């Protein structure tokens, strides 16, 4: 049928876009030092590397399985899921850390400039990646991800809930608290600036821009991941029941958020200039 | 002031009684010094990388 | 009044000088050099990058060996680099962080620097205890030090914002010679290849030629439209180039006493921070506010290349005495070598 | 040679009118923001009026607001100051000052003693 | 001669690690440039902080070093570019010396529109408010003779007068306040801001104000860096 061709080209476009965006970000950071100089960019490039790992590890084989209709690799399945647990989580936790970083740079500027050396950045990145690898490899290699062939298996109940809480539900809570506090601070500063400007003139656009930016940042990630995680929590508990095709397309959305992440997180003025320099 | 004006006047009288050469000849000397050292300017004619201290 | 008669006489003198210059201008440098062949496309590339400085760089000076160089940043430091291997030989902390100029003695024994402290500090690189420290410190100026260059290991000339330049005897610490006559702040000085004379560019849009041993101003040029920020000599010694805020470079001759050529493009509207000739004087390099460095053909007024590699204002540049490479310091806290 | 000659002004009774004309040579007139600055006897220099590159932006001191006008003729290359409703406090030496750099909205041309790009002065007296 | 290469390499190592400690000290030090006319109350602000080119003070474990240039001439044009990277400029003005307010406005305008100070925020100190209240209550030198706009000026609805403050004094000091904000809001475009403050010569809470305003400057810089504000 013609649907197979369009699905194959859609997954090919998704994988190619993910690779292009993450490779551009990583190459721009490697070839230029001012991007690498700032401590903040460590988290951005760690997220870019995590998305690149996603695109080169988990997406291609799943796309092949979807276009083929069955999973041909076989014994790789046990490994593959581990990579997914290690990769996607390594993205989500990074999206948490960046948020926390921004909070510390908008709530305590002096403390952020003093107490956050590059060593602390390495500690945060190491904690994120270590948590991801520990929650991924050790369970799967010890076979706790299957409740007591083609890779359509849903995860074990207890482990599904535990992994969901560790990997998305705590990061999303931290991100929401962080960004709502940042929104409060931005509102206060905007109203003060507006008061001064109104006085000067006598002698809403800014808050709209703040709300739009924060809504984009907090909505792309949520709309991409949260349906997948509520399904991952529900289906093993009571498998009323979502079909495998819908579950797969939700997984694909939760992975295409990795394609979308560079758009949100790596187009400051310097990043855009570096991309222009590389492209021509 | 009157002293800074007397000094400006004496400076201009000093600068006025200088002897100048033709611009055509001054340029001919600049051109002569240019091609007289043209073959020895590494920045104008690039030197091969074996004798370039900044390449390898 | 007497003052009025004086102004009238000065206007007369100025008219007389202008007329002598008119008499000498039978042709232009472009008409004379129109039959020469163009230098061709010059595409220089970054060969080295010197990192370490924590603030905006304001001065640099190659050594005579064409190997070592000194750089001054406003973090209170003066770092000396081995440009071949990018190693740092010394890192001198400064008692005042507002440095604006720095020189490297031709014997390689001493470095100098100064700034908003109105003090020229000499540091002896050949210390006997181990580490470079302060040796001398020249006081007397009522303005900020903008440029300074050694003649030898005991004589040094300075430029200051008190509209004066001064020749110093480093040992006794006395200003052996004073140069006054500029109305605005003196921003740059350039020593002749033979130590005998030197020129100075001030904020009165004028350059002045000074006789080192006699302390008198020999020639005054008025060609620039705005403040002169940089000045260098043609390798021959009878010509020099200046750069100003009016986005123009100008070549003056000493023996003809007028401008020979003007280097400009109608797409360049920002000032000029540094100027320097190549070894043969065929290439004129100028640093601009537009983040670039333009290489001009000093004979054809054509631009032969650009150096787009700094992310902030290019504050200074300089060619080695052997002509092998040029270095560029900018306000991005980086030095770059271009061969 | 950056050269300025302002002209006009003299013995004028209070309530009179004067025209100050500054002729500028040695630079491109259109590129430069220009000012009129006055120096009263026994006092420091004070800025009187500003202009723009093309005359779009105009500002005056509060003392001369509503009585003094400033204009530019780029083609003829001159700066005009029409003085109206003169007061005894208006007696001062008048200078046409060019801002140091082109294509800039800022300048520092109220120098107490020596500003390079400044005219010689046309002393103006207002008295009965 | 390879030994001399290893000696140069370990000399470079000792250098870069000294520069690393210097980087850590310099990154946490807040440079503050102090500007303003003479006979304005400049030396008294430094006296209060506890005349000299330098000042070093700490607020809440945060160090600052504020500098005023003293042996300079009056052409602050070329040396101004020595302060394009300062954290903030503290501009001091006289609200009492009504003859020199246009000079302060012109200097503020030249600083605010400087090509090299586009991102430097200024903390505006309106000094000598007690003298300003003295002159306004005396009614001998009125603001309208120097600033005719003051005749049509209306006291802002956001004004916070002190207990017992005469509405005339409130309107006068808020008129000078808005006279400087009319310049600051005309071309700042979010790259930098102006923070006015009413100060007197015996006001001990001046380092706290500079601390709060430097914190606000850094907060706004970070907010605009992430494109929020
Ligand atoms: C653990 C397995 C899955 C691989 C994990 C890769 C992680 C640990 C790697 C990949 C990308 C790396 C980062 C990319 C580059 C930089 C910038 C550099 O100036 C400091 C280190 C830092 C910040 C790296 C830290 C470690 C890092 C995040
Ligand atoms: C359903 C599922 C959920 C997974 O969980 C996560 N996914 C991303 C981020 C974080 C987690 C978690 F670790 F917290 F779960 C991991 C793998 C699979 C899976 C898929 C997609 C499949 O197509 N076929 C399978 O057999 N499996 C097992």
């Amino acid at each position: 049928f013609s649907v197979r061709i369009l699905t194959a080209c859609f997954l090919s476009l998704l994988i190619l876009s993910t690779l292009l965006g993450n490779t551009l970000v990583c190459a721009a950071v490697i070839r230029f030092r001012h991007l690498r100089s700032k401590v903040t960019n460590f988290f951005v490039i760690s997220l870019a590397v995590s998305d690149l790992l996603v695109a080169v590890l988990v997406m291609p084989w799943k796309a092949v399985a979807e276009i083929a209709g069955f999973w041909p690799f076989g014994s790789f399945c046990n490994i593959w899921v581990a990579f997914d647990i290690m990769c996607s989580t390594a993205s989500i936790l990074n999206l948490c850390v960046i948020s926390v970083d921004r909070y510390w740079a908008i709530s305590s500027p002096f403390r952020y400039e003093r107490k956050m050396t590059p060593k602390a950045a390495f500690i945060l990145i190491s904690v994120a990646w270590t948590l991801s690898v520990l929650i991924s490899f050790i369970p799967v290699q010890l076979s706790w991800h299957k409740a007591k062939d083609n890779c359509d298996s849903s995860l074990s109940r207890t482990y599904a809930i535990s992994s969901s809480v560790i990997s998305f539900y705590i990061p999303v809570a931290i991100m929401i608290v962080t960004y709502t506090r940042i929104y409060r601070i931005a509102q206060k500063q905007i109203r003060r600036i507006a008061a001064l400007e109104r006085a000067a003139v006598h002698a809403f656009k800014r808050e709209t821009k703040v709300l739009k930016t924060l809504s984009v940042i907090m909505g792309v990630f949520v709309c991409c991941w949260l349906p997948f995680f509520i399904l991952n929590c529900i289906l093993p508990f009571c498998g009323f029941c979502i079909d495998s095709n819908t579950f797969d397309v939700f997984v694909w959305f939760g992975w295409a958020n990795s394609s979308l992440n560079p758009i949100i997180y790596a187009f400051n003025a310097d990043f855009r200039k570096a991309f222009s320099t590389l492209l021509g | 002031s009157i002293a800074q004006a007397r000094k400006l006047v004496e400076q201009l009288k000093m600068e006025a009684n200088i002897d100048r050469i033709k611009v055509s000849k001054a340029a001919a000397d600049l051109m002569a010094y240019c091609e007289a050292h043209a073959k020895e300017d590494p920045l104008l004619t690039p030197v091969p990388a074996s004798e370039n201290p900044f390449r390898e | 009044s007497e003052l009025d008669q004086l102004r009238q006489e000065a206007e007369q003198l100025k008219n007389q000088i202008r007329d002598a210059r008119k008499a000498c201008a039978d042709a232009t440098l472009s008409q004379i050099t129109n039959n020469i062949d163009p230098v061709g496309r010059i595409q220089m590339r970054t060969r080295r990058t010197l990192r370490g400085h924590l603030a905006k760089i304001y001065a640099m000076h190659w050594g005579t060996d064409s190997r070592l160089l000194v750089s001054a940043s406003q973090d209170g430091k003066l770092i000396i680099w081995d440009s071949y291997t990018t190693n740092k030989v010394h890192a001198i902390p400064l008692r005042s962080s507002w440095v604006m100029t720095c020189a490297y003695a031709p014997s390689g024994n001493y470095v100098a620097c100064g700034g908003l402290d109105n003090i020229c500090s000499i540091y002896n690189l050949k210390t006997r205890e181990g580490n470079v420290r302060v040796s001398r410190e020249l006081a007397g100026h009522t303005g900020y030090l903008s440029c300074c260059r050694f003649l030898d290991d005991n004589q040094i000339v300075t430029s200051s914002g008190d509209t004066t330049c001064a020749l110093w005897d480093i040992e006794t610490g006395q200003q052996t010679t004073t140069f006054t006559g500029h109305t605005g702040d003196v921003m740059s000085l350039s020593l002749a290849p033979d130590t005998r004379l030197f020129v100075s560019g001030a904020c009165d849009a004028s350059a002045k030629l000074w006789d080192v041993r006699e302390g008198m101003c020999r020639q005054t040029f008025t060609g620039h439209e705005s403040d002169i920020n940089a000045i260098c000599f043609f390798p021959n010694g009878n010509a020099f180039a200046t750069g100003s805020d009016d986005a123009t470079c100008r070549l003056f001759d000493l023996r003809a006493d007028q401008e020979l050529m003007t280097y400009s493009h109608d797409n360049i509207i920002c000032g000029i921070t540094s100027v320097s000739f190549s070894k043969s004087g065929r290439l004129l390099l100028a640093g601009y506010d537009d983040f670039n460095c333009n290489v001009w053909d000093a004979l054809k007024a054509d631009r032969a290349g650009v150096l787009a590699g700094h992310d902030n204002r290019v504050s200074c540049l300089g060619v080695t005495d052997d002509g092998m490479a040029v270095a560029t310091g900018s306000w991005d806290s980086f030095l770059k070598i271009w061969n | 040679q950056v050269q300025l000659q302002e002209s006009g002004g003299g013995l004028v009774q209070p309530g009179g009118s004067l025209r100050l004309s500054c002729a500028a040579s040695g630079f491109t007139f259109s590129n430069y923001k220009m000012n009129w600055v006055r120096q009263a006897p026994g006092k420091g220099l004070e800025w009187v009026s500003d202009i723009s590159q093309s005359g779009a932006s105009i500002s005056y001191t509060g003392s001369v607001k509503g009585r003094f006008t400033i204009s530019r003729d780029n083609a003829k290359n001159t700066l005009y100051l029409q003085m109206n409703s003169l007061k005894p406090e208006d007696t001062a030496v008048y200078y046409c000052a060019r801002c140091p750099a082109p294509f800039t909205r800022d300048c520092f041309d109220v120098t107490s003693t020596t500003y390079a790009y400044r005219g010689q002065g046309t002393q103006v007296t207002v008295s009965s | 001669q390879r030994n001399e290469e290893k000696a140069q390499r370990e000399a470079n190592k000792k250098i870069e690690k000294q520069l690393q400690k210097d980087k850590q000290v310099y990154r946490a030090t807040h440079r503050l440039l102090l500007l303003g006319a003479d006979n304005s109350g400049k030396s008294t602000i430094v006296k209060q902080m506890r005349g000299i080119f330098e000042t070093k003070f700490q607020v809440d474990k945060v160090n600052f070093h504020m500098f005023d240039v003293g042996g300079q001439r009056d052409e602050r044009r070329k040396w101004i570019q020595c302060f394009n990277d300062v954290t903030a400029i503290i501009f001091v003005v006289d609200s009492s010396d009504y003859n020199r307010l246009q000079e302060a406005l012109n200097l503020f305008k030249s600083i605010w529109n400087n090509r090299w100070l586009r991102t430097i925020s200024v903390i505006l100190f309106l000094n000598k408010q007690d003298l300003l209240a003295e002159k306004v209550l005396a009614g001998k030198s009125k603001i309208e003779d120097y600033f005719p706009e003051f005749a049509r000026y209306t006291t802002p609805e956001d004004a916070t007068p002190e207990p017992g403050e005469d509405p005339r004094v409130t309107r006068a000091k808020y008129f000078i306040r808005d006279e400087f904000l009319r310049i600051s809001t005309a071309s700042g475009d979010g790259r930098h801001y102006c923070y006015p403050h009413f100060t007197c010569a015996v006001d001990t809470e001046n380092a706290r104000r500079i601390f709060n305003d430097c914190r606000d400057i850094i907060q706004r810089m970070h907010l605009r860096q992430y494109e929020l504000l």
